[PDB]
RNA sequence: GAGGGAACCCACU
């Protein structure tokens, strides 16, 4: 829903490397090499990245009851 | 008490067998206000 | 039909009554027997 | 030019996405609820017969034209207010659309002229509404629209809202109408019978079902009969023609032999003509089938009246139902005939009822309007015994105050809201399980609900036909998805490309066959009809033509450019029984395919180019579907065409197997329905497993809806962190599971671990499960109403005081605001008062009716809702929110049947590691493979460890030569990691490398539904049944366990009979009664005053205390009540 | 320190 703030495996901060990862991707980088521009070798970590839906994103179009 | 309407957003005063309506638009869907006590959560 | 045997009755309403409660006594032990409508609550529902 | 087969994959799927760009999902759903609301109400209306009623004066009430609104909400005030879904959903309402209709009264006296009412758009009654059709408040608005007004643009509509429950409603499979269908049964007097359900098109009435059977040899010669409705008993075939005006043998049997060369079909006719010669009339035949009629009239005339009826009327209403309409009837009797002959002969082969082109499937529209049929005639007979009361003792009535609303209203209301499908009178004898209430634990499962098709056969039946998968279920039906248990292959669901017709009026293909040199049945001889083709159009015989071939052609050329035959219209040419079959009916389900011209698609560069770019051409699937490229083809044209499976069937050399196939699929993997294509590699796992991984999809949790915060379902689940697979099918983008998915990918390792996964367990890494790994959100809705249920009692929403209220639970209630209800935020337990309700008892001037937590279900209230309910009282619903951790015993599932609970939780620490630091997050037994064949899952993990490092979503669609095991491993070596996936893994505990190397990679795991706190369960003593005084059922009311009658006979045969006294007398129900040592019958003692006292025994003495169950004193004193004297001897 | 039954549906082993 939210990007996790840590790898599930090992436990690196993925959290801080969402926005970066999609202004890669913007910046028409591959995303293997926007994983890797961003430091993430383990593929624990890259699938952190490579497989988060942002959900929060669409949640955030509801107007709010509070 | 206090009930935020649904639809626009607005806190209302609502007593007892007072039938739920918003006295601005008329919405009769509205929810509780969240609690003043003291919860705590472990951040586990 | 204690009614219609203390006062004078027909003996054709006389047997439908004896029916009914014959029926009904029947439905009170054996409600699932074939031949006669089952005997239902007013919902719609067969009695056990 | 020609899509080259390198860009084939990628045509295909483009052409796929434009497919599910138009249609969707859930379009046969909002199809038929469309077709209903337009077309079958309105004929449901004009069908029912205009009231004419005398005393006298003459009043005649005649229906005209139906109008219906959008859904309007009407509160005790008055004011309509257009009723939105979540209004409906929060305030418990029924989302609903009045139906208005214009009506005719005009009034007959004597001496007066015609006096005409015009009543306008008179109510009649509410028709519920299928979310996202046209006449929904949602149709037509954009995802914003959607979002402004807390709907999820992600959900498909296709439901209904009944007092605020989503409810679907399940397709049902049923025979197929007006086609002749011959069968061989079994251990019968009949050799072989021909079976029409006729019904008649253009109208909503009942099926009239004709058998034209044939007695067995075990008899001088095996006879024909006809069981026809309305008649007790069998009448032979040949007083039935006579009967419809053919008194001679050679016009019946022009009628029923069409090649009077042909000897032995008139060997076989030989004895019907026997054994109907002393019939020669047509009277004295309507006389004999008068004879066997419900209620033979003492009048011949009258039988005469009746037998007709009966051969007009109800035999073969589809042929023709008006006067003078029996050319074509003893035609198609005839035809009947002719059919039981040639199965007789084996000239052609008997038919099947597993055959799934003899099957239609009622969807929301057919029995929809069955309902509304029914119903409004129910709403026709109120008004004609209201009118009827009025004109009979005064003159007038009013027509506003004649129409009961509640009959039509409640009617669809009741039916939609229990599944019963028929009046509430009469459930027992209706179908059930047609509404059910719609499933939204998942995307996968909502969608899945609602492409829902079921067999309505009995599940107790223990025949294996039915719940086979047919040969015939190719693309229309999905070969995995299928129940366990006892619904297992009744239950079945759709594939992704199928689309179930919707019905259309057979007249232009009728006038179009009229003057395409067709000729009718009524102006030709039958010398002519040996040698030329028969013309049925839905079912009906309606002529012959002299040539089949370039009629077809005409046909398929009309349908493929969308011409006066629409696409869904079947056409099939039984070429070696000279038949052309033209359906245009609902319920056939088709898919649409390619279309081949001399080894050649005829979808071309062009078409992908424009499709393309769908948002700038506004080429569309419809465009080509227009073009010629496409078309639907259902299950009885499928039977007749020539299938490429791809396009290299096509291009194929000197022996391609087949040189004239007539249409390609356009992906293959499209055969599998919503739930089989989450499954990565399907084609390399066992098909049970493929089966159990499509029942276990709807039972994953991840996020099922987009605006869950505006709903309180009651049973609600969403995953923390639901991730994408790094292993995906193509099908999947348009399962909308990229955006609603159900899972996480783990780091899965296969190796045997401490002994704690085995027999189906999982190993997880606590660390990882401490950093949000699988962690999910319960959602539980409680509601809970003031009612007015007598002017006395008063149910109110208060905060009650202890020495105020009558009989409170114990609790604290302080908790609860002074309103009666607790507020959002604040932590609840099992014990816990979230409801304060009072009821006024007519001190204690009122008791306690509070609603309370579920047991053991502690969690935080999440939000409260008050509103109105329909009529008019305060109306809560509290979500409580309880945070699930993965806990030993939660229940994980890969994609492909690999289910499992947590058998134990190892810190990181603990976990084995690669040399990179990497733990598994979920370590699996590698028995759990070998005997499953579960190689889809090696793969999938396989090409999950090269997707996550090369950083790509890897491609597992079914049948796709572009993925092999060779590449991937080849792809995996290119990483620097081992081919084949294993890694040397060192021991956790010790540091030490493991011997073995572990496979180890990414895999797309699923968190089930069903947690190990939902299901743990004790009960030491506590609540009791009443009249059994047994403990109660189930962990919600603190029940006890059964120990049933296999247990009993287990503890017989371990020789513990006081552990089976235990467990059947004094753990259960212990009781003591007082016997007569006489007669054995209960006595009456009163243990106050030690009065022991037997009556019809006058015995205050001879009595003794006996120890028995509650159950058998309760029987025995059942059994008293039948009358039966059980007497308990002591000695 | 514990006040409904029934029916149906889904699911689990
Ligand atoms: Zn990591
Ligand atoms: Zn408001
Ligand atoms: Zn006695």
């Amino acid at each position: 829903m939210i990007i996790p703030v840590r790898c599930f495996t090992c436990g690196k901060i993925v959290g801080n490397k969402w926005e970066a990862y999609l202004g890669l991707l913007q910046a028409e980088y591959t995303e293997g090499d926007a994983l890797d521009a961003l430091g993430l070798k383990r593929y624990c970590c890259r699938r952190m990245l490579l497989a988060h839906v942002d959900l929060i994103e669409k949640l955030l179009n509801y107007a709010p009851l509070e | 008490m206090i009930y935020i309407c649904g639809e626009c957003h607005t806190e209302n005063e609502i007593k007892s067998r007072d039938p739920i309506r918003c006295r601005e638009c008329g919405y009769r869907i509205m929810y509780k206000k969240r609690t003043k006590r003291l919860v705590v959560f472990d951040a586990r | 039909l204690r009614r219609n045997e203390q006062n004078g009755a027909a003996a054709h309403v006389i047997a439908e009554d004896v029916k009914l409660l014959q029926f009904h006594v029947a439905t009170m032990v054996d409600n699932e027997l074939p031949g006669l409508p089952r005997a239902m609550q007013k919902s719609g529902r067969p009695l056990k | 030019d020609e899509i080259t087969p390198d860009l084939w994959q990628e045509a295909c799927w483009i052409v796929i996405s434009s497919y599910f760009d138009e249609k969707g999902l859930v379009r046969q759903q909002l199809d038929s609820f469309d077709e209903f609301i337009q077309m079958s109400v309105q004929r449901i209306v004009e069908d029912a017969p205009p009231i004419d009623l005398q005393a006298p004066p003459r009043y005649l009430l005649k229906f005209e034209q139906i109008y219906l609104s959008k859904p309007t909400h009407w509160e005790r005030d008055g004011a309509p207010s257009p009723m939105m879904p979540n209004e409906a959903r929060l305030r418990n309402l029924t989302y609903s659309a009045p139906l208005y209709v214009d009506i005719t009264k005009t009034v007959i006296k004597e001496g007066e002229e015609q006096l005409q009412t015009q009543h306008q758009k008179t109510f009649i009654g509410k028709i519920p509404i299928m979310l996202r059709s046209t006449y929904c408040l949602l149709n037509g608005l954009t995802d914003r629209d959607l979002c402004e007004l807390n709907e999820c643009p992600l959900d498909p509509g296709g439901y209904f809202i009944i007092n605020g429950s989503e409810k679907v409603l399940i397709a049902q499979e049923k025979m197929a109408t007006n086609t002749v269908y011959v069968f061989a049964k079994k251990d019968s007097k009949y050799a072989y019978t021909g079976e029409c359900r006729s019904c008649l098109e253009n109208s909503s009435r009942p099926t009239s079902t004709i058998w034209v059977s044939m007695l067995a040899r075990g008899a001088i010669g095996q006879r024909i009969v006809a069981t026809l409705p309305y008649i007790k008993q069998e009448v032979p075939i040949i007083i039935v023609f006579r009967a419809l005006g053919f008194v001679s043998d050679r016009d019946i049997l022009e009628h029923i032999i069409y090649d009077f060369e042909d000897p032995e079909m008139m060997e076989m006719v030989k004895p019907s003509l026997d054994e109907a010669f002393v019939i020669q009339e047509q009277n004295v035949a309507l006389n004999f089938i008068g004879s066997r009629g419900a209620k033979p009239g003492v009048t011949k005339e009258k039988r005469i009246k009746y037998a007709k009826e009966v051969l007009q009327k109800e035999m073969l209403p589809h042929v023709g139902v008006s006067d003078f309409c029996e050319t074509k009837k003893a035609y198609f009797l005839g035809y009947m005939v002719h059919r039981l002959l040639l199965a007789a002969l084996g000239r052609r082969e008997l038919d099947d009822r597993d055959h799934y082109g003899n099957k239609r499937l009622d969807l929301a529209g057919p029995l929809l309007a069955f309902l509304f049929r029914g119903m409004f005639k129910n709403l026709l007979k109120e008004v004609r015994i209201y009118a009827q009361k009025f004109i009979d003792r005064g003159k007038d009535f009013n027509l506003e105050l004649a129409i009961k609303t509640r009959i039509i209203s409640d009617g669809l209301k009741y039916s939609l809201a229990t599944g019963n499908w028929g009046d509430q009178k009469k459930a027992h004898q209706a179908r059930a399980g047609v509404s059910q209430v719609l499933n939204r634990l998942t995307f996968a499962s909502t969608l899945s609900h609602l492409r829902r098709l079921n067999s309505p056969i009995g599940r107790d039946g223990k025949l294996a036909k039915p719940r086979q998968l047919h040969n015939t279920l190719w693309g229309m039906v999905c070969p995995a998805e299928t129940p366990e248990g006892h619904a297992v292959g009744l239950v079945k669901n759709l594939a992704l490309m199928a689309y179930i017709s919707v019905g259309s009026q057979p007249s232009p293909i009728l006038e179009f066959l009229e003057e395409w040199s067709m000729e009718n049945l009524e102006e030709i001889s039958p010398a002519a009809i040996a040698d030329a083709t028969k013309i049925f159009v839905n079912g009906c015989w309606v002529g012959i033509h002299k040539d089949p071939e370039q009629l077809m052609n005409t046909l398929r050329k009309l349908r493929r450019q969308m011409d006066i035959i629409v696409s869904e219209v079947s056409m099939i040419r039984d070429i070696r029984e000279r038949e052309i079959r033209i359906y245009t009916d609902a319920g056939r389900i088709c898919r649409p395919l390619l279309i081949v011209e001399k080894q050649k698609l005829l979808l071309k560069k062009r078409h992908i180019d424009q499709l393309k770019e769908r948002e700038y051409n506004n080429y569309s699937w419809q465009d080509l579907v227009a073009s010629g490229v496409v078309e639907y083809i259902d299950t009885l044209e499928e039977e007749t065409v020539m299938l490429a499976m791809t396009p290299d069937d096509l291009q194929e050399k000197e022996v391609a197997y087949c040189s004239t196939y007539t249409h390609c699929e356009i992906h293959p993997s499209m055969i599998l329905g919503v739930c089989a294509s989450i499954i990565p590699f399907p084609d390399h796992n066992q098909s049970p497993r493929n089966t159990y991984q499509s029942a276990m999809g709807k039972q994953a949790m991840g996020v099922y809806i987009t605006n869950f915060h505006v709903r309180m379902d009651t049973l609600a689940h969403v995953l923390y962190y639901p991730q994408k697979p790094l292993v995906t099918t193509r099908s999947m983008e348009y399962l909308r599971f990229r955006e609603l998915p159900a899972g996480i990918n783990s780091i899965v390792a296969i190796a045997s671990y401490t002994g704690y996964n085995q027999e189906d367990s999982v190993i997880m890494n606590r660390s990882a499960v401490d950093r949000g790994f699988f962690r999910s959100v319960f959602y539980r809705s409680y509601k809970e109403q003031e009612s007015k249920k007598g002017f006395d009692q008063e149910e109110v929403f208060e905060k009650p005081t202890r020495e105020t209220c009558q009989g409170m639970r114990h609790a604290i209630y302080d908790k609860l605001d002074d309103d009666g209800l607790i507020a959002p935020g604040v932590r609840v337990s099992g014990d816990d008062v979230i409801i304060g309700k009072t009821v006024t008892l007519p001190r204690y001037t009122k008791r306690d009716c509070s609603t309370f937590l579920r047991t053991s279900e502690t969690g935080i209230v999440d939000q409260v809702m008050v509103t109105l309910n329909q009529e008019g009282y305060k109306f809560c619903k509290i979500r409580v929110r309880s945070v699930r951790i993965p806990q030993i015993g939660d229940k994980f599932a890969s994609r492909h049947g690999q289910k499992g609970t947590c058998g134990i939780q190892y810190r990181q620490e603990d976990m084995p590691f690669t040399c990179e630091g990497i733990t598994p997050d979920i370590i699996i037994n590698p028995h759990a493979i070998p005997s499953r064949m579960t190689i889809g899952h090696l793969i999938e993990c396989l090409q999950g460890k090269v997707s996550a490092n090369k950083g790509e979503i890897g491609d597992a669609t079914p049948f796709n030569d572009a993925v092999n095991v060779q590449k991937i491993s080849n792809l995996l070596s290119d990483y620097g990691y081992h081919l084949r996936g294993n890694e040397v893994l060192y021991n956790g505990f010790t540091g030490r490398k493991i011997t073995s190397q572990i496979f180890i990679g990414p895999t797309y795991y699923q968190r089930l539904k069903h947690m190990v706190d939902d299901k743990i369960h004790s009960r030491a003593r506590g609540p009791i049944q009443i009249l059994n005084r047994q403990p109660m059922e189930g962990r919600s009311r603190d029940g006890g366990l059964r120990f049933g009658e296999m247990e009993r006979d287990c503890q017989i045969a371990h020789g513990a009979a006081q552990f089976l006294r235990e467990r059947l007398f004094e753990a259960s129900d212990p009781y003591q009664v007082h016997v007569c040592n006489l007669c054995g019958i209960m006595a009456i003692a009163n243990t106050r005053t030690h009065t022991y006292e037997c009556r019809g025994c006058r015995n205050k003495t001879q009595i003794s205390l006996v120890r028995m169950p509650y159950a058998c004193k309760l029987l025995f004193q059942e059994l008293m009540s039948m009358s039966i004297a059980p007497r308990m001897m002591s000695v």
